[PDB]
Formats: structure tokens, sequence, C-alpha cells
């Protein structure tokens, strides 16, 4: 069966996927504008696998 | 499409031109962050080099353009290029 | 379709590595990102952040796996072993195994994963012989299966009870035994009136 | 003798056990199917085998009659460890090879290559129908009437004709029904 | 001197402070194909940015005139360029037309800079130099070179460059003379772009067992042509063999046990992967030595077999399936009657990898198999342009077969190079049978126009294996001088000649007064002036200048031209 | 008799092998290789980020080695040359060649982000500055090892007659000050296996290793295998080693019950309340070229009486009594050295004045379970006296509490006179 779309739960985390995006894109300004990017790639890793999951379960439904 | 009519009924042409509305529709708005059309193989790795299957000329990027020259190999991060790969220029 | 008939009624190995990736894990790491109280920040959403922005190199700490493994792709990290994974462990396991036939051993929900995982991205840090530590879990792998078998012999409408089985392992049979389960008991239903 | 057998049964069982490539341990997963399938016999190729150790490729090529009987052996012990749960049966394995190395003409062949292990290729023009071979036989002793048996391999045997407890010359006797047999072909090439 | 070997490590940093950013790619690194060292070291420098994870782009060339419009069509994005082993005697700075003012940024104060910065690690050693000193956007990562021979050359230069009248006059013309006479000299490789790699890995502590192996494999691939130069750095391959070789000694065989050791290797084909009788049969120095290429020496090479005690049905058997005995004493055989043939520098202890129970190979076997796979690995213009697709094709196969994991690859190769090497050998004794080679007192030329085998000869590599297989013989030859050596293909399709001009060798194991002189080759700065005088048309667009192409007709004229030249 | 052998800090013989490590540290390990006369050194760093792996042949064969964060100090023995090598690279390895008399060997080198420190066997203490300008030369009793830790120096004299003696001092750019001077060093030396004579071939004293704390205290741990802090070591008056752990205990503990042998805690750092080494499970007491991953192990006061545990056991079961009393020692040690760092040096990280007050938090709740276990034995003095000791009155609100629990009365009065003492 479909299950309750529990909907405050992914409001929080599409709120936060967004600014976090945004934010990643600001620190991306700011490069091109310490300056170890590893902290960088871990953000862009996270986001993909978190939207990642998001899809799955969207397209599932 | 999200990323042969003949042998489709007029009907069926119709219904999925409609659904193709539809999913740009559904990707468009509210959780336009996520691309639902997006690949749903778990992003395992974060960089990936590839060589270019087809050329195709340079090609844009958020913060880069991707020359496409037959034989000449890429070191960039899977989900630049993804939709590159799904179209087939891309390999590995 | 949005989602393809492969992963309709189950998930792919790949779904199961992530769901595995999304543990935690000890490390040593080689970089020293605390600042002293005497700068680029992890931040991150989904995991703990305190950590990682405290990293004192050789100083045993968690993270999530995916992290440890991307580090693990550099010099800058160091995966520490988990305990399980030790020859001493495994025998242990084995000599359980033999001792019960019936039963299936308490390994780690994620342990078939999570070894291939370390062994193909983490052959430096076994301390143990890796060679030995693969060819124990392959004998643990054909032990596990042969007990599958034996309690698919005993497959019943009623239900089943796997018990330690490991995810893995549950993933690979979960089609079959679930098709033959949904047989059976449609089988049955339609017998009662 | 019998402990510098058991040492080669031994050699031969770790190789099928521990002979790994890249994360795979090939032989076992593929003992494993064949079981699966209960098709009792395991394929070996011999670059494999020298690889895992010249020695024991060496000592097979010196006296493949008695050497590929332990192997054989060793096969069947594997199958029982890694098919049947212990403290908790199977016939003879067959042992399948594969050089791929050069080849002999068939003309070529010749008092050089008696007992050697031979590699080359034809036409086959024939083929006979199958026959039975005693792998294991059921045997009474005529007189005494002493139960025994025999397990002969099909390499390199005749019924006992001392009593092991005068009988007689050949007191002992074939029990067909208790004995087992399994079938073999004949072959022509050109 | 422009890029020492001490600030490698700083060009490195400097390259990574202006092109790291994960953003977007910003380094380029153009390689010239058809160097098994180039490929090499173009691994190594692609695994070092793996690890430094900055994103770049691979493009392999085959001719000057491709590097050119690759650079016109550059983006301005890109300010890394990499040069493996091309470009370093051209002026590139003038062969790509590169302007320091369309790049010139941020030159502020006594300090420059430029949008764009063009490293190269081209080592031949006739150092262009206009690069060395006139560029500033070129940037070429020097051994020493410059520093240690054209001290003289820099202060004649700059001198030069100064002069911006009798004492103008008596000035001048013996500056201009001291670079003429540091040009008109012919090319002769310098030292391994992997050796100079690895150092600088070594400055950046990168190295590893992976590193080492593959510098092992780029050094004794230019052992061939250049064996001085592999004598002068086999010591450091050693040194660096002992240095990262793991404290286990005798550690039971596993499949993960990976070991490189070193031991015999003997100076044959294909030894672990082919019968004795055909490694001999087919190894270069046998052949030169007992004339294998006559019948008589196919008899003297029986007879040595019968030496040997070995059954010469043995000696067929394929190498793996050797009895153990053979195969274990094998050494004393070999240290026993090779003197009484004179096949004892056969003898050589070299580098070997090994990996699990899968097997070993030789560094020597497998630059072998690697040179193969880049050679088969498969509207004129357009044919040369499928051509040269097709070794560019086989370059990436190659890139591929340095993996471990594609074993499947590295066998293919081996399979290719046999193929090869037994149809050289042929082509090679059937010239000889018909005296193609003709002593023309300038060179002895040797113009092919058999149909077999020439279309594999339309690869440059493919002429270099026979002229190296004929050179190797003639040197051998002590009756014959070392005149230059003259190799022409004709292209059907195409109707062209592909002009080799080989540079001759003292024997392998010569190493007497002479021999330690290096006879550096004039064959492309003939070529050039004979073209420049002439207009036959030819192709000089392949970056290695000693081959290059002609027309079917053009070549008896320019061939004459080039007896008639005096630069020989 | 005894011979005077160049030592570095957890240095580690050649061996059957032609390579062994010169030294190892928290910063990293420098291990040398034989290789065709000329030896072949490579400097290995822990922490990446912070610098960058060289190697380099040396000639001079040096044996001896000293690693810190700013350069390396090699020098050879029996030669007297010494090198160093700044890590940044910014400045030229300065060398140079001490005065070696007739046996003059050097013992030990040290290296100081400003001054150099070389000892003789001899004991012609040699002082010399990050360029190799020398300072001055004195004669004391010989130094075998020479551990130097920021501006810390921390200096093991020993003799034939002198006996052990340790002299800890810190230099600093300026107001050098010597802590202590040859002082007694109270620790066991080896009783006089192969491999254990050749370790102590190549470490006469059979010193384990030697250096500071994590926040720099003085450790050492000699053969007995106990690593000893200098407790207050800032000041002389009440300084005092405690055995914060006896290895031998510890792995008998972990291997539950069993006396194991191979295992061979090789120690490379004390980290706080933590120490950073490597267990060598092999013959040789020290480890292999590929080194291992270093293992950690939480410090230990050694109060298990191995017949207990026996007893018990008959995994390792410990009395909750007997576990309480060594953790509340563990714990009042940990404060007491934290408190003196934290107002003596104040704190390279914050979070130690939270980790304080969480020790004295378990400090007062390990005085509760010893109060509850003297509660149960009536005890009302003992338990009172554990109550006095207290540091928290809410935990004195609970050991009231648990005295009302106990049914002691008597008890419950008194812990309500020290609240009312307390809120005094
Ligand atoms: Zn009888």
């Amino acid at each position: 069966e479909l299950l309750p779309y529990p909907h405050q739960l992914m409001k929080r985390l599409l709120n936060r996927i967004s600014m976090q995006s945004q934010l990643i894109e600001n620190i991306s300004m700011g490069f091109l504008d310490n300056e170890s990017k590893l902290p960088l790639l871990c953000m862009e890793t996270e986001l993909e696998r978190l939207k990642f999951v998001i899809r799955s379960y969207i397209r599932c439904r | 499409n999200g990323l042969d009519t003949n042998n489709l009924s007029h009907q069926e042409q119709e219904y999925l031109k409609e659904y193709c509305d539809l999913i740009t529709d559904l990707k468009s708005g509210d959780l336009v962050d996520i691309d639902l059309s997006g690949s749903l193989v778990p992003p395992s790795d974060v960089f990936i080099d590839v060589r270019v299957l087809k050329d195709a000329g340079e090609i844009q990027t958020e913060y880069g353009v991707f020359n496409l020259i037959k034989d000449s190999q890429f070191f960039v991060r899977q989900s630049d290029v993804e939709r590159l790969i799904q179209q087939g220029y891309l390999q590995k | 379709m949005s989602l393809p008939a492969h992963l309709q009624q189950t998930f792919s190995p790949e779904e199961i590595q992530f769901i595995v990736e999304n543990e935690p894990i000890k490390i040593f790491p080689r970089i020293t990102t605390r600042q002293k109280i005497r700068h680029t920040r992890w931040q991150l959403i989904t995991t703990d952040d305190k950590a990682l922005n405290n990293m004192v190199a050789m100083r045993s700490t968690e993270v999530v796996l995916w992290i440890a493994l991307l580090l693990k792709q550099q010099s800058k990290c160091s995966i520490v072993a988990p305990q399980w994974l030790t020859t001493k462990e495994l025998d242990r396991k084995i000599q359980y195994e033999k001792t019960h036939p019936d039963r299936f051993s308490e390994l780690p929900w994620n342990w078939l994963v999570l070894a291939r995982i370390l062994f193909n991205k983490a052959k430096d840090d076994f301390h143990d012989p890796i060679h030995e530590l693969r060819g124990k879990i392959q004998d643990l792998r054909e032990i596990r299966q042969i007990k599958v078998l034996k309690g698919l012999k005993y497959l019943n409408e009623s239900h089943l009870q796997l018990d330690n089985l490991s995810l893995l392992e549950i993933n690979e049979l979960r089609p079959f035994i679930t098709e033959i389960m949904d047989k059976l008991r449609e089988i049955h239903t339609a017998s009662l009136t | 003798n019998d402990d510098d057998n058991t040492e080669i049964i031994k050699s031969f069982k770790n190789f099928i056990l521990e002979f790994r490539l890249d994360s795979q341990f090939i032989y076992r997963d593929q003992l494993r199917n064949n079981i699966l399938v209960k098709n009792y016999s395991l394929t070996v190729n011999m670059e494999h085998l020298i690889g895992y150790n010249e020695d024991i490729y060496k000592k097979l090529s010196d006296e493949p009659s008695d050497i590929i009987p332990l192997f054989e052996t060793a096969i069947t012990q594997v199958a029982k460890r890694i098919s049947i749960l212990s403290r908790a049966s199977l016939p003879t394995f067959q042992l399948i090879l594969n050089s791929n190395a050069n080849q002999i003409p068939l003309r070529d062949l010749d008092s050089e290559h008696v007992s050697k292990i031979v590699r080359l290729s034809g036409i086959i023009i024939s083929t006979s129908v199958l026959s039975s071979r005693a792998t294991y036989l059921s045997i009474m002793c005529r007189n005494c009437r002493h139960t025994t048996s025999i397990t002969i391999n099909n390499f390199n045997v005749s019924l006992p004709r001392s009593c092991l407890s005068n009988c007689g010359p050949d007191p002992y006797i074939i029990i067909h029904e208790s004995s087992k047999f399994i079938d073999q072909q004949f072959l022509k090439l050109q | 001197m422009y890029y020492g070997i001490s600030q490698f490590s700083e060009a490195y940093n400097k390259i990574l402070r202006n092109s790291s950013s994960h953003s977007s790619c910003q380094l380029v690194i153009f390689v010239s194909c058809l160097n098994i060292d180039a490929l090499c070291a173009t691994k190594m420098l692609s695994l070092l940015f793996k690890k430094q994870l900055v994103q770049s782009q691979i493009v392999p060339i085959f001719g000057y005139s491709e590097l050119r419009r690759h650079y016109s069509q550059l983006d301005d994005n890109i300010n890394s360029l990499l040069l493996v082993g091309f470009g370093g005697v051209i002026d590139l700075e003038a062969f790509l037309e590169i302007d320091p003012q369309e790049y010139v940024i941020d030159t502020d104060s006594g300090e420059q800079s430029f949008r764009r910065d063009i490293y190269v690690l081209d080592a031949h050693r006739p150092w262009n130099l206009d690069n060395i000193f006139g560029s500033q956007i070129i940037q070429c990562f020097d051994d020493g070179t410059v520093d240690d021979t054209l001290g003289e050359q820099k202060e004649a230069y700059y001198k030069l460059l100064e002069l911006d009248r009798k004492q103008r006059k008596k000035q001048i013309h013996e500056y201009e003379g001291v670079l003429e006479e540091y040009y008109s000299q012919g090319t002769t490789v310098v030292n391994s772009i992997s050796a100079q790699i690895y150092s600088l890995l070594s400055a950046i502590g990168e190295t590893n067992l992976s590193n080492l192996w593959l510098n092992i494999l780029g050094t004794t691939s230019l052992d061939i042509a250049y064996a001085q130069v592999y004598n002068r750095l086999y010591p450091l391959l050693q040194d660096e063999v002992k240095r990262l070789t793991p404290s286990s000694r005798n550690s039971v065989k596993t499949p993960d046990t990976l070991t490189l050791n070193i031991q015999p290797d003997y100076y044959l084909f294909l030894l672990r992967h082919s019968s004795l009788y055909d490694s001999f049969y087919y190894s270069n120095y046998v052949n030169a030595k007992l004339s294998l290429w006559n019948e008589n020496g196919k008899k003297r090479l029986h007879k040595m077999f019968a030496r040997m005690g070995i059954p010469l049905s043995t000696a067929q058997e394929t190498w793996l399936y050797m009895d153990h005995s053979i195969k274990r004493e094998l050494g004393i055989i070999f240290d026993k009657n090779l003197d009484r043939y004179g096949l004892q520098d056969i003898i050589r202890d070299g580098f070997v990898r090994t990996l699990g129970y899968r097997g070993s190979i030789s560094a020597s076997e497998f630059v072998e198999a690697l040179t193969a796979l880049l050679e088969v690995g498969n509207n004129s213009a357009q044919k040369l342009t499928n051509l040269r697709k097709r070794w560019v094709s086989n370059f990436w196969l190659s890139w591929d077969a340095l993996d471990d994991r594609k074993v499947e690859l590295l066998n293919r190769g081996i399979q290719l190079a046999q193929d090869l090497q037994r149809a050289i050998f042929n082509t090679g004794v059937a010239i000889l049978e018909k005296k193609l080679i003709k002593h023309l007192r300038i060179y002895r030329l040797c113009v092919l126009q058999d149909g077999p085998d020439l279309d594999l000869y339309r690869n440059p590599l493919t002429l270099l294996r026979l002229g190296n297989w004929l050179i190797e013989c003639c040197a051998e030859s002590e009756d014959k001088q070392l005149l230059p050596m003259v190799l022409a293909s004709i292209d059907e399709n195409t109707d062209t000649y592909l002009v080799a001009g080989l540079t001759p060798r003292y024997p392998r194991g010569l190493d007497t007064i002479h021999t330690k002189k290096p006879i550096l080759n004039n064959f492309s700065m003939a070529f050039q002036q004979i073209t420049a005088e002439t207009d036959a048309k030819v192709r000089i667009d392949n970056f290695e200048s000693s081959i290059i192409e002609i027309r079917r007709e053009d070549l008896s004229p320019f061939l004459e031209k080039l007896t008639l030249s005096g630069l020989l | 008799k005894f011979r005077y052998m160049p030592f570095s800090p957890a240095g580690t013989p050649f061996g059957f092998t032609d390579r062994r490590y010169l030294t190892m540290n928290e910063v990293g390990y420098v291990s040398t290789v034989k290789n065709s006369e000329q030896y072949s050194i490579t400097v290995s760093f822990f922490d990446v980020g912070r610098f960058r792996e060289y190697h380099f042949e040396d000639l001079f064969g040096y044996d001896l080695c000293f690693l810190n964060e700013k350069g390396t100090l090699f020098g050879q023995s029996k030669t007297g040359q010494i090198q160093y090598r700044p890590h940044d690279s910014i400045h030229s390895n300065w060398t140079k060649i001490i005065p070696l008399q007739a046996g003059e060997r050097i013992t030990s080198v040290a290296a100081t982000p400003v001054r150099v420190i070389v000892g003789t066997s001899l004991g012609y203490f040699r002082s010399f500055n990050q360029f190799g300008v020398p300072f001055a030369v004195e004669k004391t009793s010989p130094i075998v090892a020479l551990t130097a830790q920021n501006y810390r120096v921390f200096s093991v004299h020993y003799s034939q007659f002198h006996g052990l003696s340790y002299s800890l001092s810190e230099l600093g750019t300026s107001s050098k000050r010597y802590y202590k001077r040859e002082c007694p060093l109270p620790m066991s030396l080896p009783n006089i296996k192969d491999a254990n004579l050749d370790y102590y071939n190549f470490n006469p004293m059979g010193i384990k290793s030697l250096f500071f704390s994590s926040y720099g205290d003085p450790c050492i741990f000699g053969s007995d295998n106990t690593l000893l802090l200098l407790s207050k070591w800032r000041s002389p008056e009440e300084s005092k080693w405690l055995p914060i752990l006896d290895s031998n205990m510890e792995i008998w503990k972990m291997s539950g019950g069993k006396e194991t042998t191979d295992i061979h805690v090789w120690p490379l750092a004390l980290a706080y309340d933590t120490l950073n080494c490597i267990l060598v499970k092999g013959k040789h007491i020290w480890p292999e070229f590929p080194l291992p991953l270093p293992s950690e192990m939480e410090i230990r006061m050694p109060v298990f009486v191995k017949s207990k545990l026996l007893e018990e056991n008959k995994e390792i079961q410990i009395p909750v009594s007997m576990a309480a009393e060594e953790e509340y020692l563990r714990s009042k040690v940990l404060s007491e050295l934290l408190t003196d760092t934290l107002e003596n040096d104040g704190e390279m990280y914050g979070n130690e004045n939270e980790v304080l007050a969480a020790l004295n938090g378990a400090y007062d709740k390990a005085l509760l379970r010893l109060f509850a276990s003297a509660c149960s034995d009536q005890n009302v003095e003992k338990a009172l006296s554990l109550a006095h000791e207290l540091k928290q009155d809410r935990a004195l609100t609970a050991a009231v509490k648990i005295s009302e629990r106990a049914e002691l009365p008597s008890l419950v009065k008194k812990i309500n006179n020290i609240r009312e003492a307390r809120y005094e």
C-alpha cells in the first residue's frame, strides 16, 4: 500500500536542501573570489545522496 | 524523454505527449531541487574519469566547459556529466 | 513508469550499499581539522559536523561510512577495522555455526557488504592477513547459504523466522521467498470457502 | 607412503579452497554450483594449478595415473565440506582438465608419450555405446561368508584370491545389487 | 634551466595554485602518442592529479600540425598545458605563434605573469633556446642539461639577444656560430620523462610501488634505442625497488601477495610467454649474433640448443609448461656455452613484476606487449585522419592495459606482439635474401615495395621495429660501418612512401672507448633541409621528425637529393 | 658491563632485516634501509596535511634521528656527524660534526624549535642553535635519551656510578628553567629472550620509548612495560611519577585472562587519557617496515588484583567496587594534571574545561558507588569519609539519598551535617 506521506519531514528536508545548495553556491563564489575543498566535496556528495534518496522515494510512490 | 512515433497510435502519441507534459510539470515547481528524471542509480562515486565516446565539440558547464574531442578523456565529477553519459557522448 | 521493474519489489545491491554507507565507523584521521584555541568547515546536515571540524591526526573517531570512504580515496584517512572483522571473531562465528546448524550466527546485519567494501577500498588497514579474512568470510557465506537451503526446505504459509540472517542475504532471497509464500497463501485461501 | 598421498590430497584441497583471483574463489564457487546442479565433477585449468604451485602440477605430470585419483578424492572431500554441514553420500567427482598448451600430432605420438598427459585434437569418427564400470563393489566370500568390498578407479586390480577372514583360491564373488557402477564410452579419433 | 630538476615541485605547486578548482577543469595534458615512456609519464601524472582531485583532460596527439590545431581550439579557461614528449626542440611559441602580450596578465614591479602556462616534458636534448630562454609562457622541466652543457650556449644566446661595425661583427658572428653549433646536431633523447616524473613524485613524496613500476616500464621501453640512458638509470630504479621493497621475505605466495623483484631478465623475446625456441628465434640480438636470417643461422641455432642438451621439442613447448627441472636449471644452462656461442650478453638482471598466482612478467615483455597494442590495437586526408584515429584508439587501449584489472588486454597485446614480431622477422629475412639494402655510401637505403606486411608498416612504430631489427643485424655485422639507415614504405591507398631515417648504433654489448660517444641523428635535419630546398610533398608533421611521408614519385627524387645532401 | 649505545625514541633495530625505524613519534616515523652500502633514509609524517613525506640516502649511515614538526636531527654516533633538515625546507640542511674524543659516542640527539641538543657517551652535553651556531658544551651524567617536546626537554642521565637520573628543563627561547636536575628516575631496568637481548643490544637501557604527554607531561616506558607519568612535574616539590598503565596487565585483561606473550605494546605517544602505541604481536618486540595502524588504549590505574579477576572468571569480570576505585583514582589523577596544565599553560583546546568538569563529576559518582559499597557494609564511618572527599554538593545530595536507601540514619545525619558545612 501507499504510506501516509509524512508532509512535515519532507517539507523541512526540502527547505534544508534548498538553503544548503544555496550556501554551497556561496562557497563556490568565494572560491571564485584555508581554501581546502575537501569539505566542499563532502557537501556536494551529501546533497547528491540526499537528493537521490528523495527522488527514489518520490518515484516509487 | 524527461532526460518510433509511427509505431504509436495517434491516440497513443497524444497520450505520450501529455505524459511528457505532466512529467515536466512535476519536475517544475515544488520539488524542483531534485531532478525526478535523474538517474535512480545511487551516486556512489563523487568523481569519475570519462572518455568521450562520440565527438560533439565543446559543451558548457555551470563553471566550466568540456571540449568533446574523440578519444579524449576527462576526470570530472559524475553528476556534472551524467546527462552527457545518458546522451551517449561520454564513456565510463 | 517512475520505477523500473527490477526495482519494483526489492533493492538492488547498490541501494544496499548506500544504506550501509549511511552507518558510522571508527577511523584514524591523518589530518587535524580541530582548530587550536591559539577557515573551511564541513557543516554537514544529514550527519554530525562536530567531530569533522575536530579531526586530530591519529585520534580515533566516528564518521558516516561514505565520508570515511571519500577521505580514504585520499591518503588523508585510515579506516579502522570493525572488531567483528577479526580472525578470532570470524573463527568464533564459524564454530558457533557448526555448533548450531539450525540457527544462524549473530553477524552484523551488514557484515557481507561492509566486508566487501573494506576489502575493496581498505586492504591496507586490515591488520590480519587479508587473504585469510577473505577466505573465512567466504566460508561463512557458504555455511549460511547451506542453512538457507535447509530452512527453505520448510517453507510454509504461516510465517518464517530468519532471525540473524544478514541484510544482503535477505535482499538476495527476497523475490523467491516472497513469491513462493504468496502463491502458497493464494492456494490455501482458495481452498478456504 | 600413505602419509605422502595424504599430503598431496591436502595440497590439492588447499589449492581448491584457496586458489583465488581478484576477489573470487573461482574453483570453490564452480564446485558449489556443479554440486547445486548435481553435476558431481570439477574442471580445472592447468595454468591455474601451475600458478598456485608448480610442484603439484609437476608431480601430476610425473604420475598422472595415481595423482589424478588423489585429486578427485580431494574434490570429493571439499564438496562434502562445502555442501553438507559438518557434524550435522556424495559420489566420487570427475576431474576435468584443460592444458591449452602445444599439441602433438596424432601421428607423432609414440613411446615417448607413454603415461604422459597428452594434448591433441582431431575429428571423432565413431562413438561406441556406454558400458558399466564398477566404481564400487559388494563382495562375498564363497565359503566363510566374510563380507567385504572394493573401490576401484578407472586408471592404471582384480578380485582378491585370499580369504582375509584354506578357504579357497578365489572365494570372493560380486553382489551386483550393492555394488555401484558408472558409464564408460569408447571413441575413435583420426 | 627554465625549470631545473630542483624546482619541479615548485612548478607543480604553481600548476596547482593556478588550475586547482573543483568548479571546472583548467588543466589540459597534450600527449604525443606512439611513445611508451610518454604514455607511462602521462598515466603517472593522471594518477597524481587524481590524488590531488584536480579535474583535467587528456589529449592524445600524433603530429605537430595536430598540436597546432588543438591549441587553436583551446579555451582561455585552461591555464595549464602539459606537453609530454614533444616540442622540446621546436620553438613552440613560434610554432604555436604565441604572443606574450596576448596572454600577459598580472605582470606586476619586477614580475611577469600570463593567463596560460605551457609546461614541456619533451626530453630529447636539442632544447629550443628560445623556449629555454626567450619564452616565459613556455615552461620546460629541464633535467639540468641546460645548466650543465648549455651554459656557453646560454651566454651566446643572451649576448645575441643583447645585440639590438667591426666589434658588432666580431661578437655577433661568434655568438651566431655558437648557437648554430648547438644546432645542426642530431636529436638524441637525454633521459626518461618517466624518470623525471618519478623524481618529482619523490619530491612530493607520492612514490609508491605502482609509480616505480611505471617508471621502470618507461625506462625499459627507452632502453632499446638509447641503451646508454637505460644503463645510467638502472641503478636508480634498483635503488627505489629496494627502498619500497617490503620487509617480509619468502612470504607464502598468496593471491594478494604482489611483488616487483629483480632477477635475471634474459635478453630474449617473450620468454615467459613463448617457447624458449621461439624466444631465441625472434630475439633481435640472437638473430644478429647468429645471423638466423640465413638458414645457416637456423642450423647454428639447432646446434646451440643441442649444445644446451635441451630437447628441441622441449624448446618449442610453451614456456609456462616447461619441465620444472629445465625451468629452474636454465640459469646454469645459460651460464654454460653462452660465451661459447658469444651470446653471453643475453644474460641480464632486470625488474620483473608479478601478482598473486596469475603469473609473472618482465618489464621488457610488458613494454613489448604495450608497443604491440599501441600498433595493432584495432579522401586521402580522411584516410590519414582515420589511420591516426586508429593509432589514438590504440593509445587509449594501452592506457587501459596499464591497469592490472585488464589482464585480458595485456594477454591480447602479448599475442599481437608475437604475431607482429614473427611477421617482422619474416620480412627482414626476405629483405636480406633479396639484398634490398643498397650501399649508397651516405646511407644503406632499403626501399620497400612488396605487398605483404606493407599495410602493417604504415604504422611508424612497425617500420621502426623492422628497421631496428635490420640495424641490429647490420651493427652486429662488423663489415658494415655505422652508416645512416633509410627506410621507406609505399602506402597504396595514399601512394606515399613512409620515409623513416634510422640512426645507426654500435653493437648492443659494445661498450669500448667508442660506443660511449652518442651517434646523434641528422636524418630529421637533412630531410627538413631537402624538403625546404625542394617542393616534393612530405609530412614533417609527425613528432618524430626522423619519420616522414612522401609521394611514391617524390621518393626517388627526394632520395637523390638525400644522397646528394652533405648534412648526413 | 653496561654499554653506551645511540638511542632514539621508540627506535627499532635492523635485526635480520636491512631496514629499521630510526625513531617514531606522533609527528611521524623515520625508517632507513641498507642499499648497496649507501643507506636510504625515509622520513614519514603522520599528518599528511601538515608536512610532506621525503626520503634521502644517507652515506654517513646516521643511526640517531630526532623528529619534530620543525625538522629532523640526523646524526651518526661513531663519526660525530650531525645534520639538521628543516621540514619547511625554507632553510638548508645545516650540518656539522661534533668533537668526539676516543670512545665519545653520541648517545642521542634532541631537537628544539630554537636550539639543538646533542648527548654523548661521555656525558658531553652540547648545545647548538637552529642554524647550528654552538651555544655551549657541558659535562653531565651520561644521557641515554633526549626527549624534547616543544621547548620542554627531558633527559635521562644514567651512569654506572651515578645510577639512573633524569633532568627536566624547558629551555625556551629565553628564561631557561631547569625543573629538575638528574633526580633519580624511578624506573625498573630489564632483567638479565634473544630478541629481547638484541633490543637491549640496540637499547641497553631497555627504554621502550620516551616522550612527553599530549599536553606535555614527561612520559617514560621502560622494559617493565609500565607507562610512568611525572605527576606535578611543573612543581618539583610535589613532582611524582605515577604508573598510569601496566601494559602487561591490560593485555592479560583484554586477552580474556590469557597470558599472551607475542603482544608487545610499542609506545608511540601518549594522547590525553589514551596511549597511542603499536601492539607488535610477534617475536620481535619492535614492529616491521610496513608499519601497522597505531592502536589506542585508555590509561588505567594499576589497582587490579589478578587473583581477584581469576577467581571471578575461574570477558574478565571486575568487581564493581574495585572497578569504581580504579576509575576514582584515574579520574582523580587526570583531573589533577588537567587542572595543573589548564592553570599553568591554558588550553590548546577549549573543551578541556568541560572535560575537567565531567571528570570531577565522574570522580564524585565513583565516590558515590564506593559510598554505597561502604553503606552495604554498614561502615557508616568509612562511607562518611568517602562522602567527605566528595567534590560536588549535589553529588552530596545523591550521597545522603543513598544513605537513606541504605537505612543508615546516623550516616544520613552525618551527610546532612556535611551539607550544612559545605553550604558554610
Ligand atoms: Zn573365506
